[PDB]
């Protein structure tokens, strides 16, 4: 009792139900599909640009001095030195993509500024140095030494003025009065790290002595000192901090060392595979070229993990800055910052929110602000009530966080 | 038997992948281990080739 | 629709063009006189609608007697699009500003 | 032969073609005017085959400057019986006047074929509202550029007031200096200060209850 | 200046489907006769438009001096190279895809205002020179996932998911159409959205749905296409996909199993793990970019939650977190009258009793039994459904999961 299907009881099936407009509509949109396709190959609309000029001025430039530039002109190769020798050359470089070369300078050239780590011109054949080249200033420095105002207030971070009251102390009172450390008798602080919780206002403490420093600072994302190809991280952390310690009243904020920290002084450093080259070199010039600095570097990170004992051993990092939640006065500081800027109600009181915030950040605090607008944007409003903002706190607080449960709550009242 | 042995006395063919270049009668291949060529077609094929 | 939106001039369009002078250090650098004939429209367009304008055609009243005879027809043009789909009182509006014996002036008017 | 097209609007009989075409045999650019009162007495419906010949006989031709005005009065008399059969024809109408005109086309494209959209619709929907200004943020100057700048203007031939301030007061002060203001500063003003006509008052769209026409078009397709 | 650059020059590639999503008859009926056959008329003609486009073309052209020679001028086998740096005295610094860099001149028609650190040139053989700038031009792995179809139905499709459905909207389709109610408060949109719950609840038909009727371009990453083993690869499309995302629309980008690509953060220092790490930091990074974003928004999407990150789930990175439920005995109702409607069903059917006896089936077990139940009736011969089919395919579908109660326990 289970029958399958013989072929006369296929076109049972086949044949019933609208057999006028059956295949009538079915090819229609069989071959419509077809022609959607044929469409698109006979279009094949897609052309080049190829990047010419106009030629109005380079017809003269297409003349003879364009094999000027073929036939006279070289294509030498860049690379770097490692040392020298006395009284001749025997210079050792490497391409470091090919091998490493133990050459000689061409005629055209002094021996003078062939010095060390320095680009210069190669031949192809006889892998001579041609010409000394600069090491392209600078945009691997300028382009995060900004050295222009950032729009972050000093009243934006408020509440955590301690935090903010060590971190003036450590940074602002060398920089501009190193003269009571003569008449007191003591030299400054040279080392502190942050770490804490994500979304704190690590950035905002870096970035509003940022704005209030009116000298150089330097931002470093923690990602740039990794690099694709071996041995040109620590390359370009040579020129970093070369670069930064000419000009004199500088800031350099580190931030996202979890790429390059780790306990190398500890059970680990068993990596060695380019995020070393940045980590040992680094370490390298931290100390060595700073005894008695003017340029004072921060690090930041969410991950306490990655501490190094060598950074915290003193001379290189010596200060534990950490970052901490608001008590009350703090958090109704920050529901005033986030809400003096938008469309409010004059009459709502903040205090009744910061009850409702436990343990949450200035984050957390700004994504309620965002959301109890969304709410007055669900009816027709253009200014948040009090329970606008009353169900934000419970959208966000009380149903993701760690309280749930709340109708069987009849023990506490 | 000649005419085996020139065409095998000849520096093989390369193969480059194109899932789609530019028209203008020149397209644009990266071959196998390496970069991308702006390169020129045959007479005997289209530019109809992608 | 005076009472949901709207009083008879608006007029500031125009002056929502005020950010772009701080765009770029100063402004003040357009003096077109074609800009002008465009200058009829922050009265001509919005005042559809019984946005009736007496001495809100100043800026009318001074273009219209300044120069640009096909602005003196457009500008006169423009206040039949003031009192539009009305018959009480409308050309008691244009008669005021009738009476001025130009070509360009009562072609638009009586337009 | 506009006010004759007029005195002859919507009927597809095709007795008025018979009328007014062998009224007026004469030379081609009279015969200009054989595109007018043919379509005029189409308004809308589908008649397809009407629209084939819309196309085929003058396409393209490359057409080295003589009849250039009757393939754009001809692509005019496309962007009506495309604007009433309900949207049925308007993604066909948008589908075809992007491709094959203005992104594979001449003079029939790059100077007059965005009046379609001045005329296909005018509630703004941002398939359209953006596709415009693909073709005049590249104002594409070799040509007499107010012809795009005439696609400027009537690109804010869409009532209905909205957000598309943003479009306008940016290509404004790009149209200051630039896309100069001898020409075009009534022009951007023109098209910005046509958005909010009124707050109200922006039903010309030839469609009352569900969907017939109130004419409506004798006063639109003069401009 | 004011307007420096004016914005990269750049236009967005929409989508070119839903050429007419309107067939509403939905059944045997002259009227989806008579639409179909309007839409094949117009196609036909489209295509007979540019077929005499190609046609009646006299040109027969004779190029230019000045560009027929520049073309021999230049190599026939040009090379795609890359910027690195610039020295304005027509010769500078490129490299070369093995990364070899070269003291190349620069030729005198390239255009020069293009040339920036970043952008891809063309090069000769002979002495490497820069023949010509090329225009930012894409790897072949991204452009496949760039969506060219728009797939599937609209929001009638689904079957009663608007609690959450409203809350999409408001992030992702309201600041595209309509962003006047954001600046008449001051508030930024939000930027991320994370679609979480069981799986077979309707995830991935809320992504269909959206990149259905939108305007944006719609980007479709999937997970693990984004790891390769070059050693670069990795962070290399990240950057890529984001570039592309930014050049063209108001976008959204749809990322599916992120679980895939973030876990927690171990940095065992073995080469296997750091690859994904890698990609994994940086990633995040250009979420938060912040150069210029250029309204680009983020779809995420995974079953699990608790396997994350919580680098990622913070705030300031993602906004909205959502839950997709198995549902209620409500919207179950309006599943099976989606899921049964193109079906002939017999009128002795009472569908309440499948959703009665049971609280924990979900859309695509709904799914199952509206196929299975119509196997079964064409086993025993039939078209019209009985109510013994929709018992059978029950029993059939269900039971291969359910274990574990404690039956007379409780009460
Ligand atoms: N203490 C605070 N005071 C004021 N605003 C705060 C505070 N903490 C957080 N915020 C809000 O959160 C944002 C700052 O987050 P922050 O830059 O500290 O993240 P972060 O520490 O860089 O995160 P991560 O370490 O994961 O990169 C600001 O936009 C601000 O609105
Ligand atoms: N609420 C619903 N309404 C209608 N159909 C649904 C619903 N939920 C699921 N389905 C059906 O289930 C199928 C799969 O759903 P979908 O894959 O989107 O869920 P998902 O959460 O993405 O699952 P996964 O995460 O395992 O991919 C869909 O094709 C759809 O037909
Ligand atoms: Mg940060
Ligand atoms: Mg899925």
């Amino acid at each position: 009792p289970i029958r399958a299907l013989d072929e006369g009881d296929i076109a049972l099936l086949k044949t019933y139900g609208q057999s006028t407009y059956s295949r009538q509509i079915k090819q229609v949109e069989d071959d419509i599909q077809q022609l959607l396709k044929k469409i698109n190959e006979l279009t094949g609309i897609k052309e080049s640009d190829t990047g010419l000029a106009p030629p109005a001025l380079w017809d003269l430039a297409a003349d003879k001095q364009t094999l000027q530039s073929e036939q006279p002109l070289q294509v030498a190769r860049c690379t770097k030195i490692i040392n020298a020798d006395s009284e001749d050359p025997k210079y050792i470089i490497n391409v470091k993509q090919f091998a490493k070369f133990v050459v000689d300078l061409s005629d055209q050239v002094a021996p003078t500024d062939i010095e060390e780590g320095m680009r210069v011109g190669v031949d192809r054949n006889k892998y001579q140095i041609h010409i000394p080249l600069p090491p392209k200033i600078d945009p691997t420095v300028t382009m995060m030494q900004v050295e222009e105002k950032p729009d972050v207030t000093y009243s934006d971070v408020g509440g955590c003025k301690e935090q903010i009251e060590k971190l003036r102390e450590v940074v602002e009172t060398p920089l501009l009065h190193p003269e009571r450390f003569v008449n007191l008798g003591i030299e400054p602080p040279k080392g502190v790290l942050l770490f804490g919780p994500p979304g704190t206002g690590k950035t905002l403490c870096a970035r509003a002595v940022a704005n209030r420093t009116d000298a150089c600072f330097i931002r470093v994302i923690g990602s740039e000192l990794v690099q694709k190809y071996v041995g040109e991280g620590a390359r370009m952390v040579r020129e970093l901090f070369e670069m930064a310690r000419t000009k004199k009243a500088c800031l350099i904020f580190f931030d996202e060392i979890d790429a390059i920290g780790g306990a190398r002084f500890d059970d680990g450093a068993g990596g060695d595979n380019e995020v070393q080259r940045t980590m040992l070199e680094l370490i390298n010039q931290l100390d060595g070229f700073d005894p008695r600095g003017n340029i004072k570097v921060l690090m930041a990170t969410n991950r306490p993990d990655t501490l190094d004992p060598a950074l915290m051993r003193p001379g290189r990092l010596d200060r534990k800055i950490e970052f901490s939640l608001p008590d009350l006065e703090g958090r109704t500081h920050i529901f005033k910052i986030h809400a003096r800027s938008m469309s409010v109600e004059r009459d709502i009181r903040f205090e009744l929110l910061a009850r409702l915030c436990p343990n949450s950040t200035g984050a957390e605090i700004r994504s309620v602000c965002t959301e109890a607008g969304m709410f007055a944007i669900r009816a027709r409003r253009k200014i948040a009530t009090e329970k606008d903002f009353l169900e934000a706190v419970n959208k966000v607080i009380k149903s993701y966080a760690k309280f749930s449960a709340t109708p069987r709550y009849m023990t506490y009242n | 038997l000649r005419e085996e042995l020139q065409l095998l006395q000849e520096q093989g063919s390369y193969v480059g992948e194109v899932v789609r270049a530019m028209d203008k009668k020149k397209v644009l291949v990266k071959v196998h281990p390496e970069g991308k060529f702006v390169v020129d077609v045959d007479k005997n094929i289209d530019i109809n080739d992608v | 629709e005076l009472d949901i939106m709207e009083p008879k001039v608006p007029d500031d369009i125009y002056k929502t063009h005020l950010e772009n002078n701080r765009f770029g250090g100063s402004g003040s650098q357009v003096d077109s006189a074609r800009m002008n004939l465009a200058s009829s429209f922050v009265n001509g367009f919005v005042n559809a609608a019984f946005g009736q304008d007496k001495l809100l055609t100043d800026d009318g009243n001074k273009w219209l007697y300044k120069n640009k005879d096909h602005g003196m027809l457009s500008a006169a043009a423009s206040l039949g699009m003031i009192l539009l789909w009305d018959v009480d009182g409308g050309l008691t509006q244009i008669d005021k500003y009738l009476y001025s014996s130009e070509d360009y002036i009562k072609s638009g008017a009586l337009l | 032969p506009l006010g004759l097209g007029l005195n002859h609007l919507g009927k597809g009989e095709a007795i008025e073609a018979i009328l007014a075409a062998l009224e007026v045999v004469s030379e081609p650019f009279r015969s200009f005017a054989n595109t007018l009162v043919d379509v005029c007495a189409y308004a809308g419906s589908g008649n397809v085959l009407k629209v084939q010949q819309l196309l085929h006989i003058c396409s393209e031709h490359f057409d080295s400057k003589e009849k250039e005005e009757d393939k754009d009065k001809k692509e005019k008399k496309d962007k009506d019986k495309k604007e009433a059969p309900a949207d049925m024809g308007a993604h066909q109408g948008v589908a075809v006047l992007g491709i094959a005109l203005i992104a594979m086309g001449e003079e029939i494209g790059a100077e007059m074929a965005l009046r379609t959209f001045g005329h296909l619709l005018r509630y703004g929907e941002p398939t359209l509202r953006r596709a415009v200004p693909l073709a005049l943020a590249l104002i594409s100057v070799s040509n007499p550029r107010l012809n795009i700048l005439d696609t400027l203007s009537k690109f804010s031939h869409d009532a209905d007031p909205e957000v598309s301030y943003n479009s306008i007061f940016a290509m404004g002060m790009v149209g200051s200096g630039t896309n100069n203001a001898r020409l075009a500063a009534m022009l951007r003003q023109l098209a910005q200060y046509h958005a909010k006509d009124p707050n109200n008052l922006f039903m010309v769209r030839l469609a009352q209850g569900l969907t017939h026409l109130g004419k409506g078009t004798l006063t639109l397709c003069p401009y | 200046p004011t307007r420096v650059g004016k914005k990269k020059k750049k236009t967005k590639g929409p989508d070119a489907a839903s050429k007419l999503p309107l067939v509403t008859p939905h059944t045997q009926c002259r009227l989806k006769l008579l639409k179909l056959e309007r839409i094949k008329d117009y196609l036909l003609m489209e295509e007979e438009f540019i077929r005499n486009q190609e046609q009646m073309k006299p040109l027969e052209e004779k190029q230019e001096e000045e560009r027929s020679k520049v073309d021999d001028l230049r190599g026939t086998p040009m090379s795609v190279g890359t910027l690195e740096e610039i020295i304005d005295d027509n010769h500078a610094i490129v490299s070369t895809s093995v990364g070899s860099e070269h003291y190349v001149s620069i030729l005198s028609f390239v255009d020069k205002d293009l040339l920036e650190p970043g952008c891809s040139v063309l090069l000769n053989h002979k002495v490497h020179a820069v023949i010509g700038v090329l225009m930012d031009d894409t790897d072949p792995l991204v452009t496949v996932m760039k969506v060219e179809k728009a797939p599937q139905e609209t929001y009638a499709d689904i079957g009663g998911l608007d609690n959450q459905i409203q809350e999409i909207k408001e992030s992702v389709e309201l600041p595209l159409t309509h962003p006047e109610y954001y600046e008449e408060m001051g508030i930024k949109p939000p930027k991320g959205v994370i679609l979480y719950g069981p799986p077979g609840t309707g995830k991935t038909l809320l992504a269909k749905a959206v990149a259905n009727q939108t305007s944006a371009t719609f980007l479709r990453v999937v997970g693990s296409e984004l790891i390769q083993k070059y050693l670069g690869d990795g962070p290399k499309l990240v950057r890529e996909l984001f570039r592309v995302a930014e050049e063209h629309a108001p976008s959204i980008v749809f990322i599916d199993e992120i679980d895939a690509i973030g876990t927690k953060r171990y940095d065992s220092n073995s080469g296997g793990e750091r690859e994904i790490q890698r990609t994994m930091l940086e990633l995040l990074n250009q979420l938060d970019g912040f150069d210029s974003r250029g309204d680009v928004k983020v779809i995420m999407a995974t079953n699990r939650i608790e396997t994350l990150d919580p680098a990622l789930i913070r705030p300031g990175r993602i906004d909205r977190k959502i839950e997709f439920p198995l549902p209620d005995e409500k919207t179950k109702k309006r599943i099976f009258q989606i899921h049964t409607s193109r079906m002939t069903l017999a009128d002795d059917v009472t569908l309440d009793d499948l959703i009665m006896a049971k609280d924990d089936l979900s859309g695509a077990d709904i799914k199952a039994i509206c196929t299975e139940a119509g196997l079964m009736a064409l086993r025993e011969r039939r078209m019209k459904v009985t109510n013994e089919d929709f018992k059978k395919s029950k029993e059939n579908v269900l039971y291969k999961k359910q274990e574990g109660t404690p039956e007379g326990l409780y009460l």
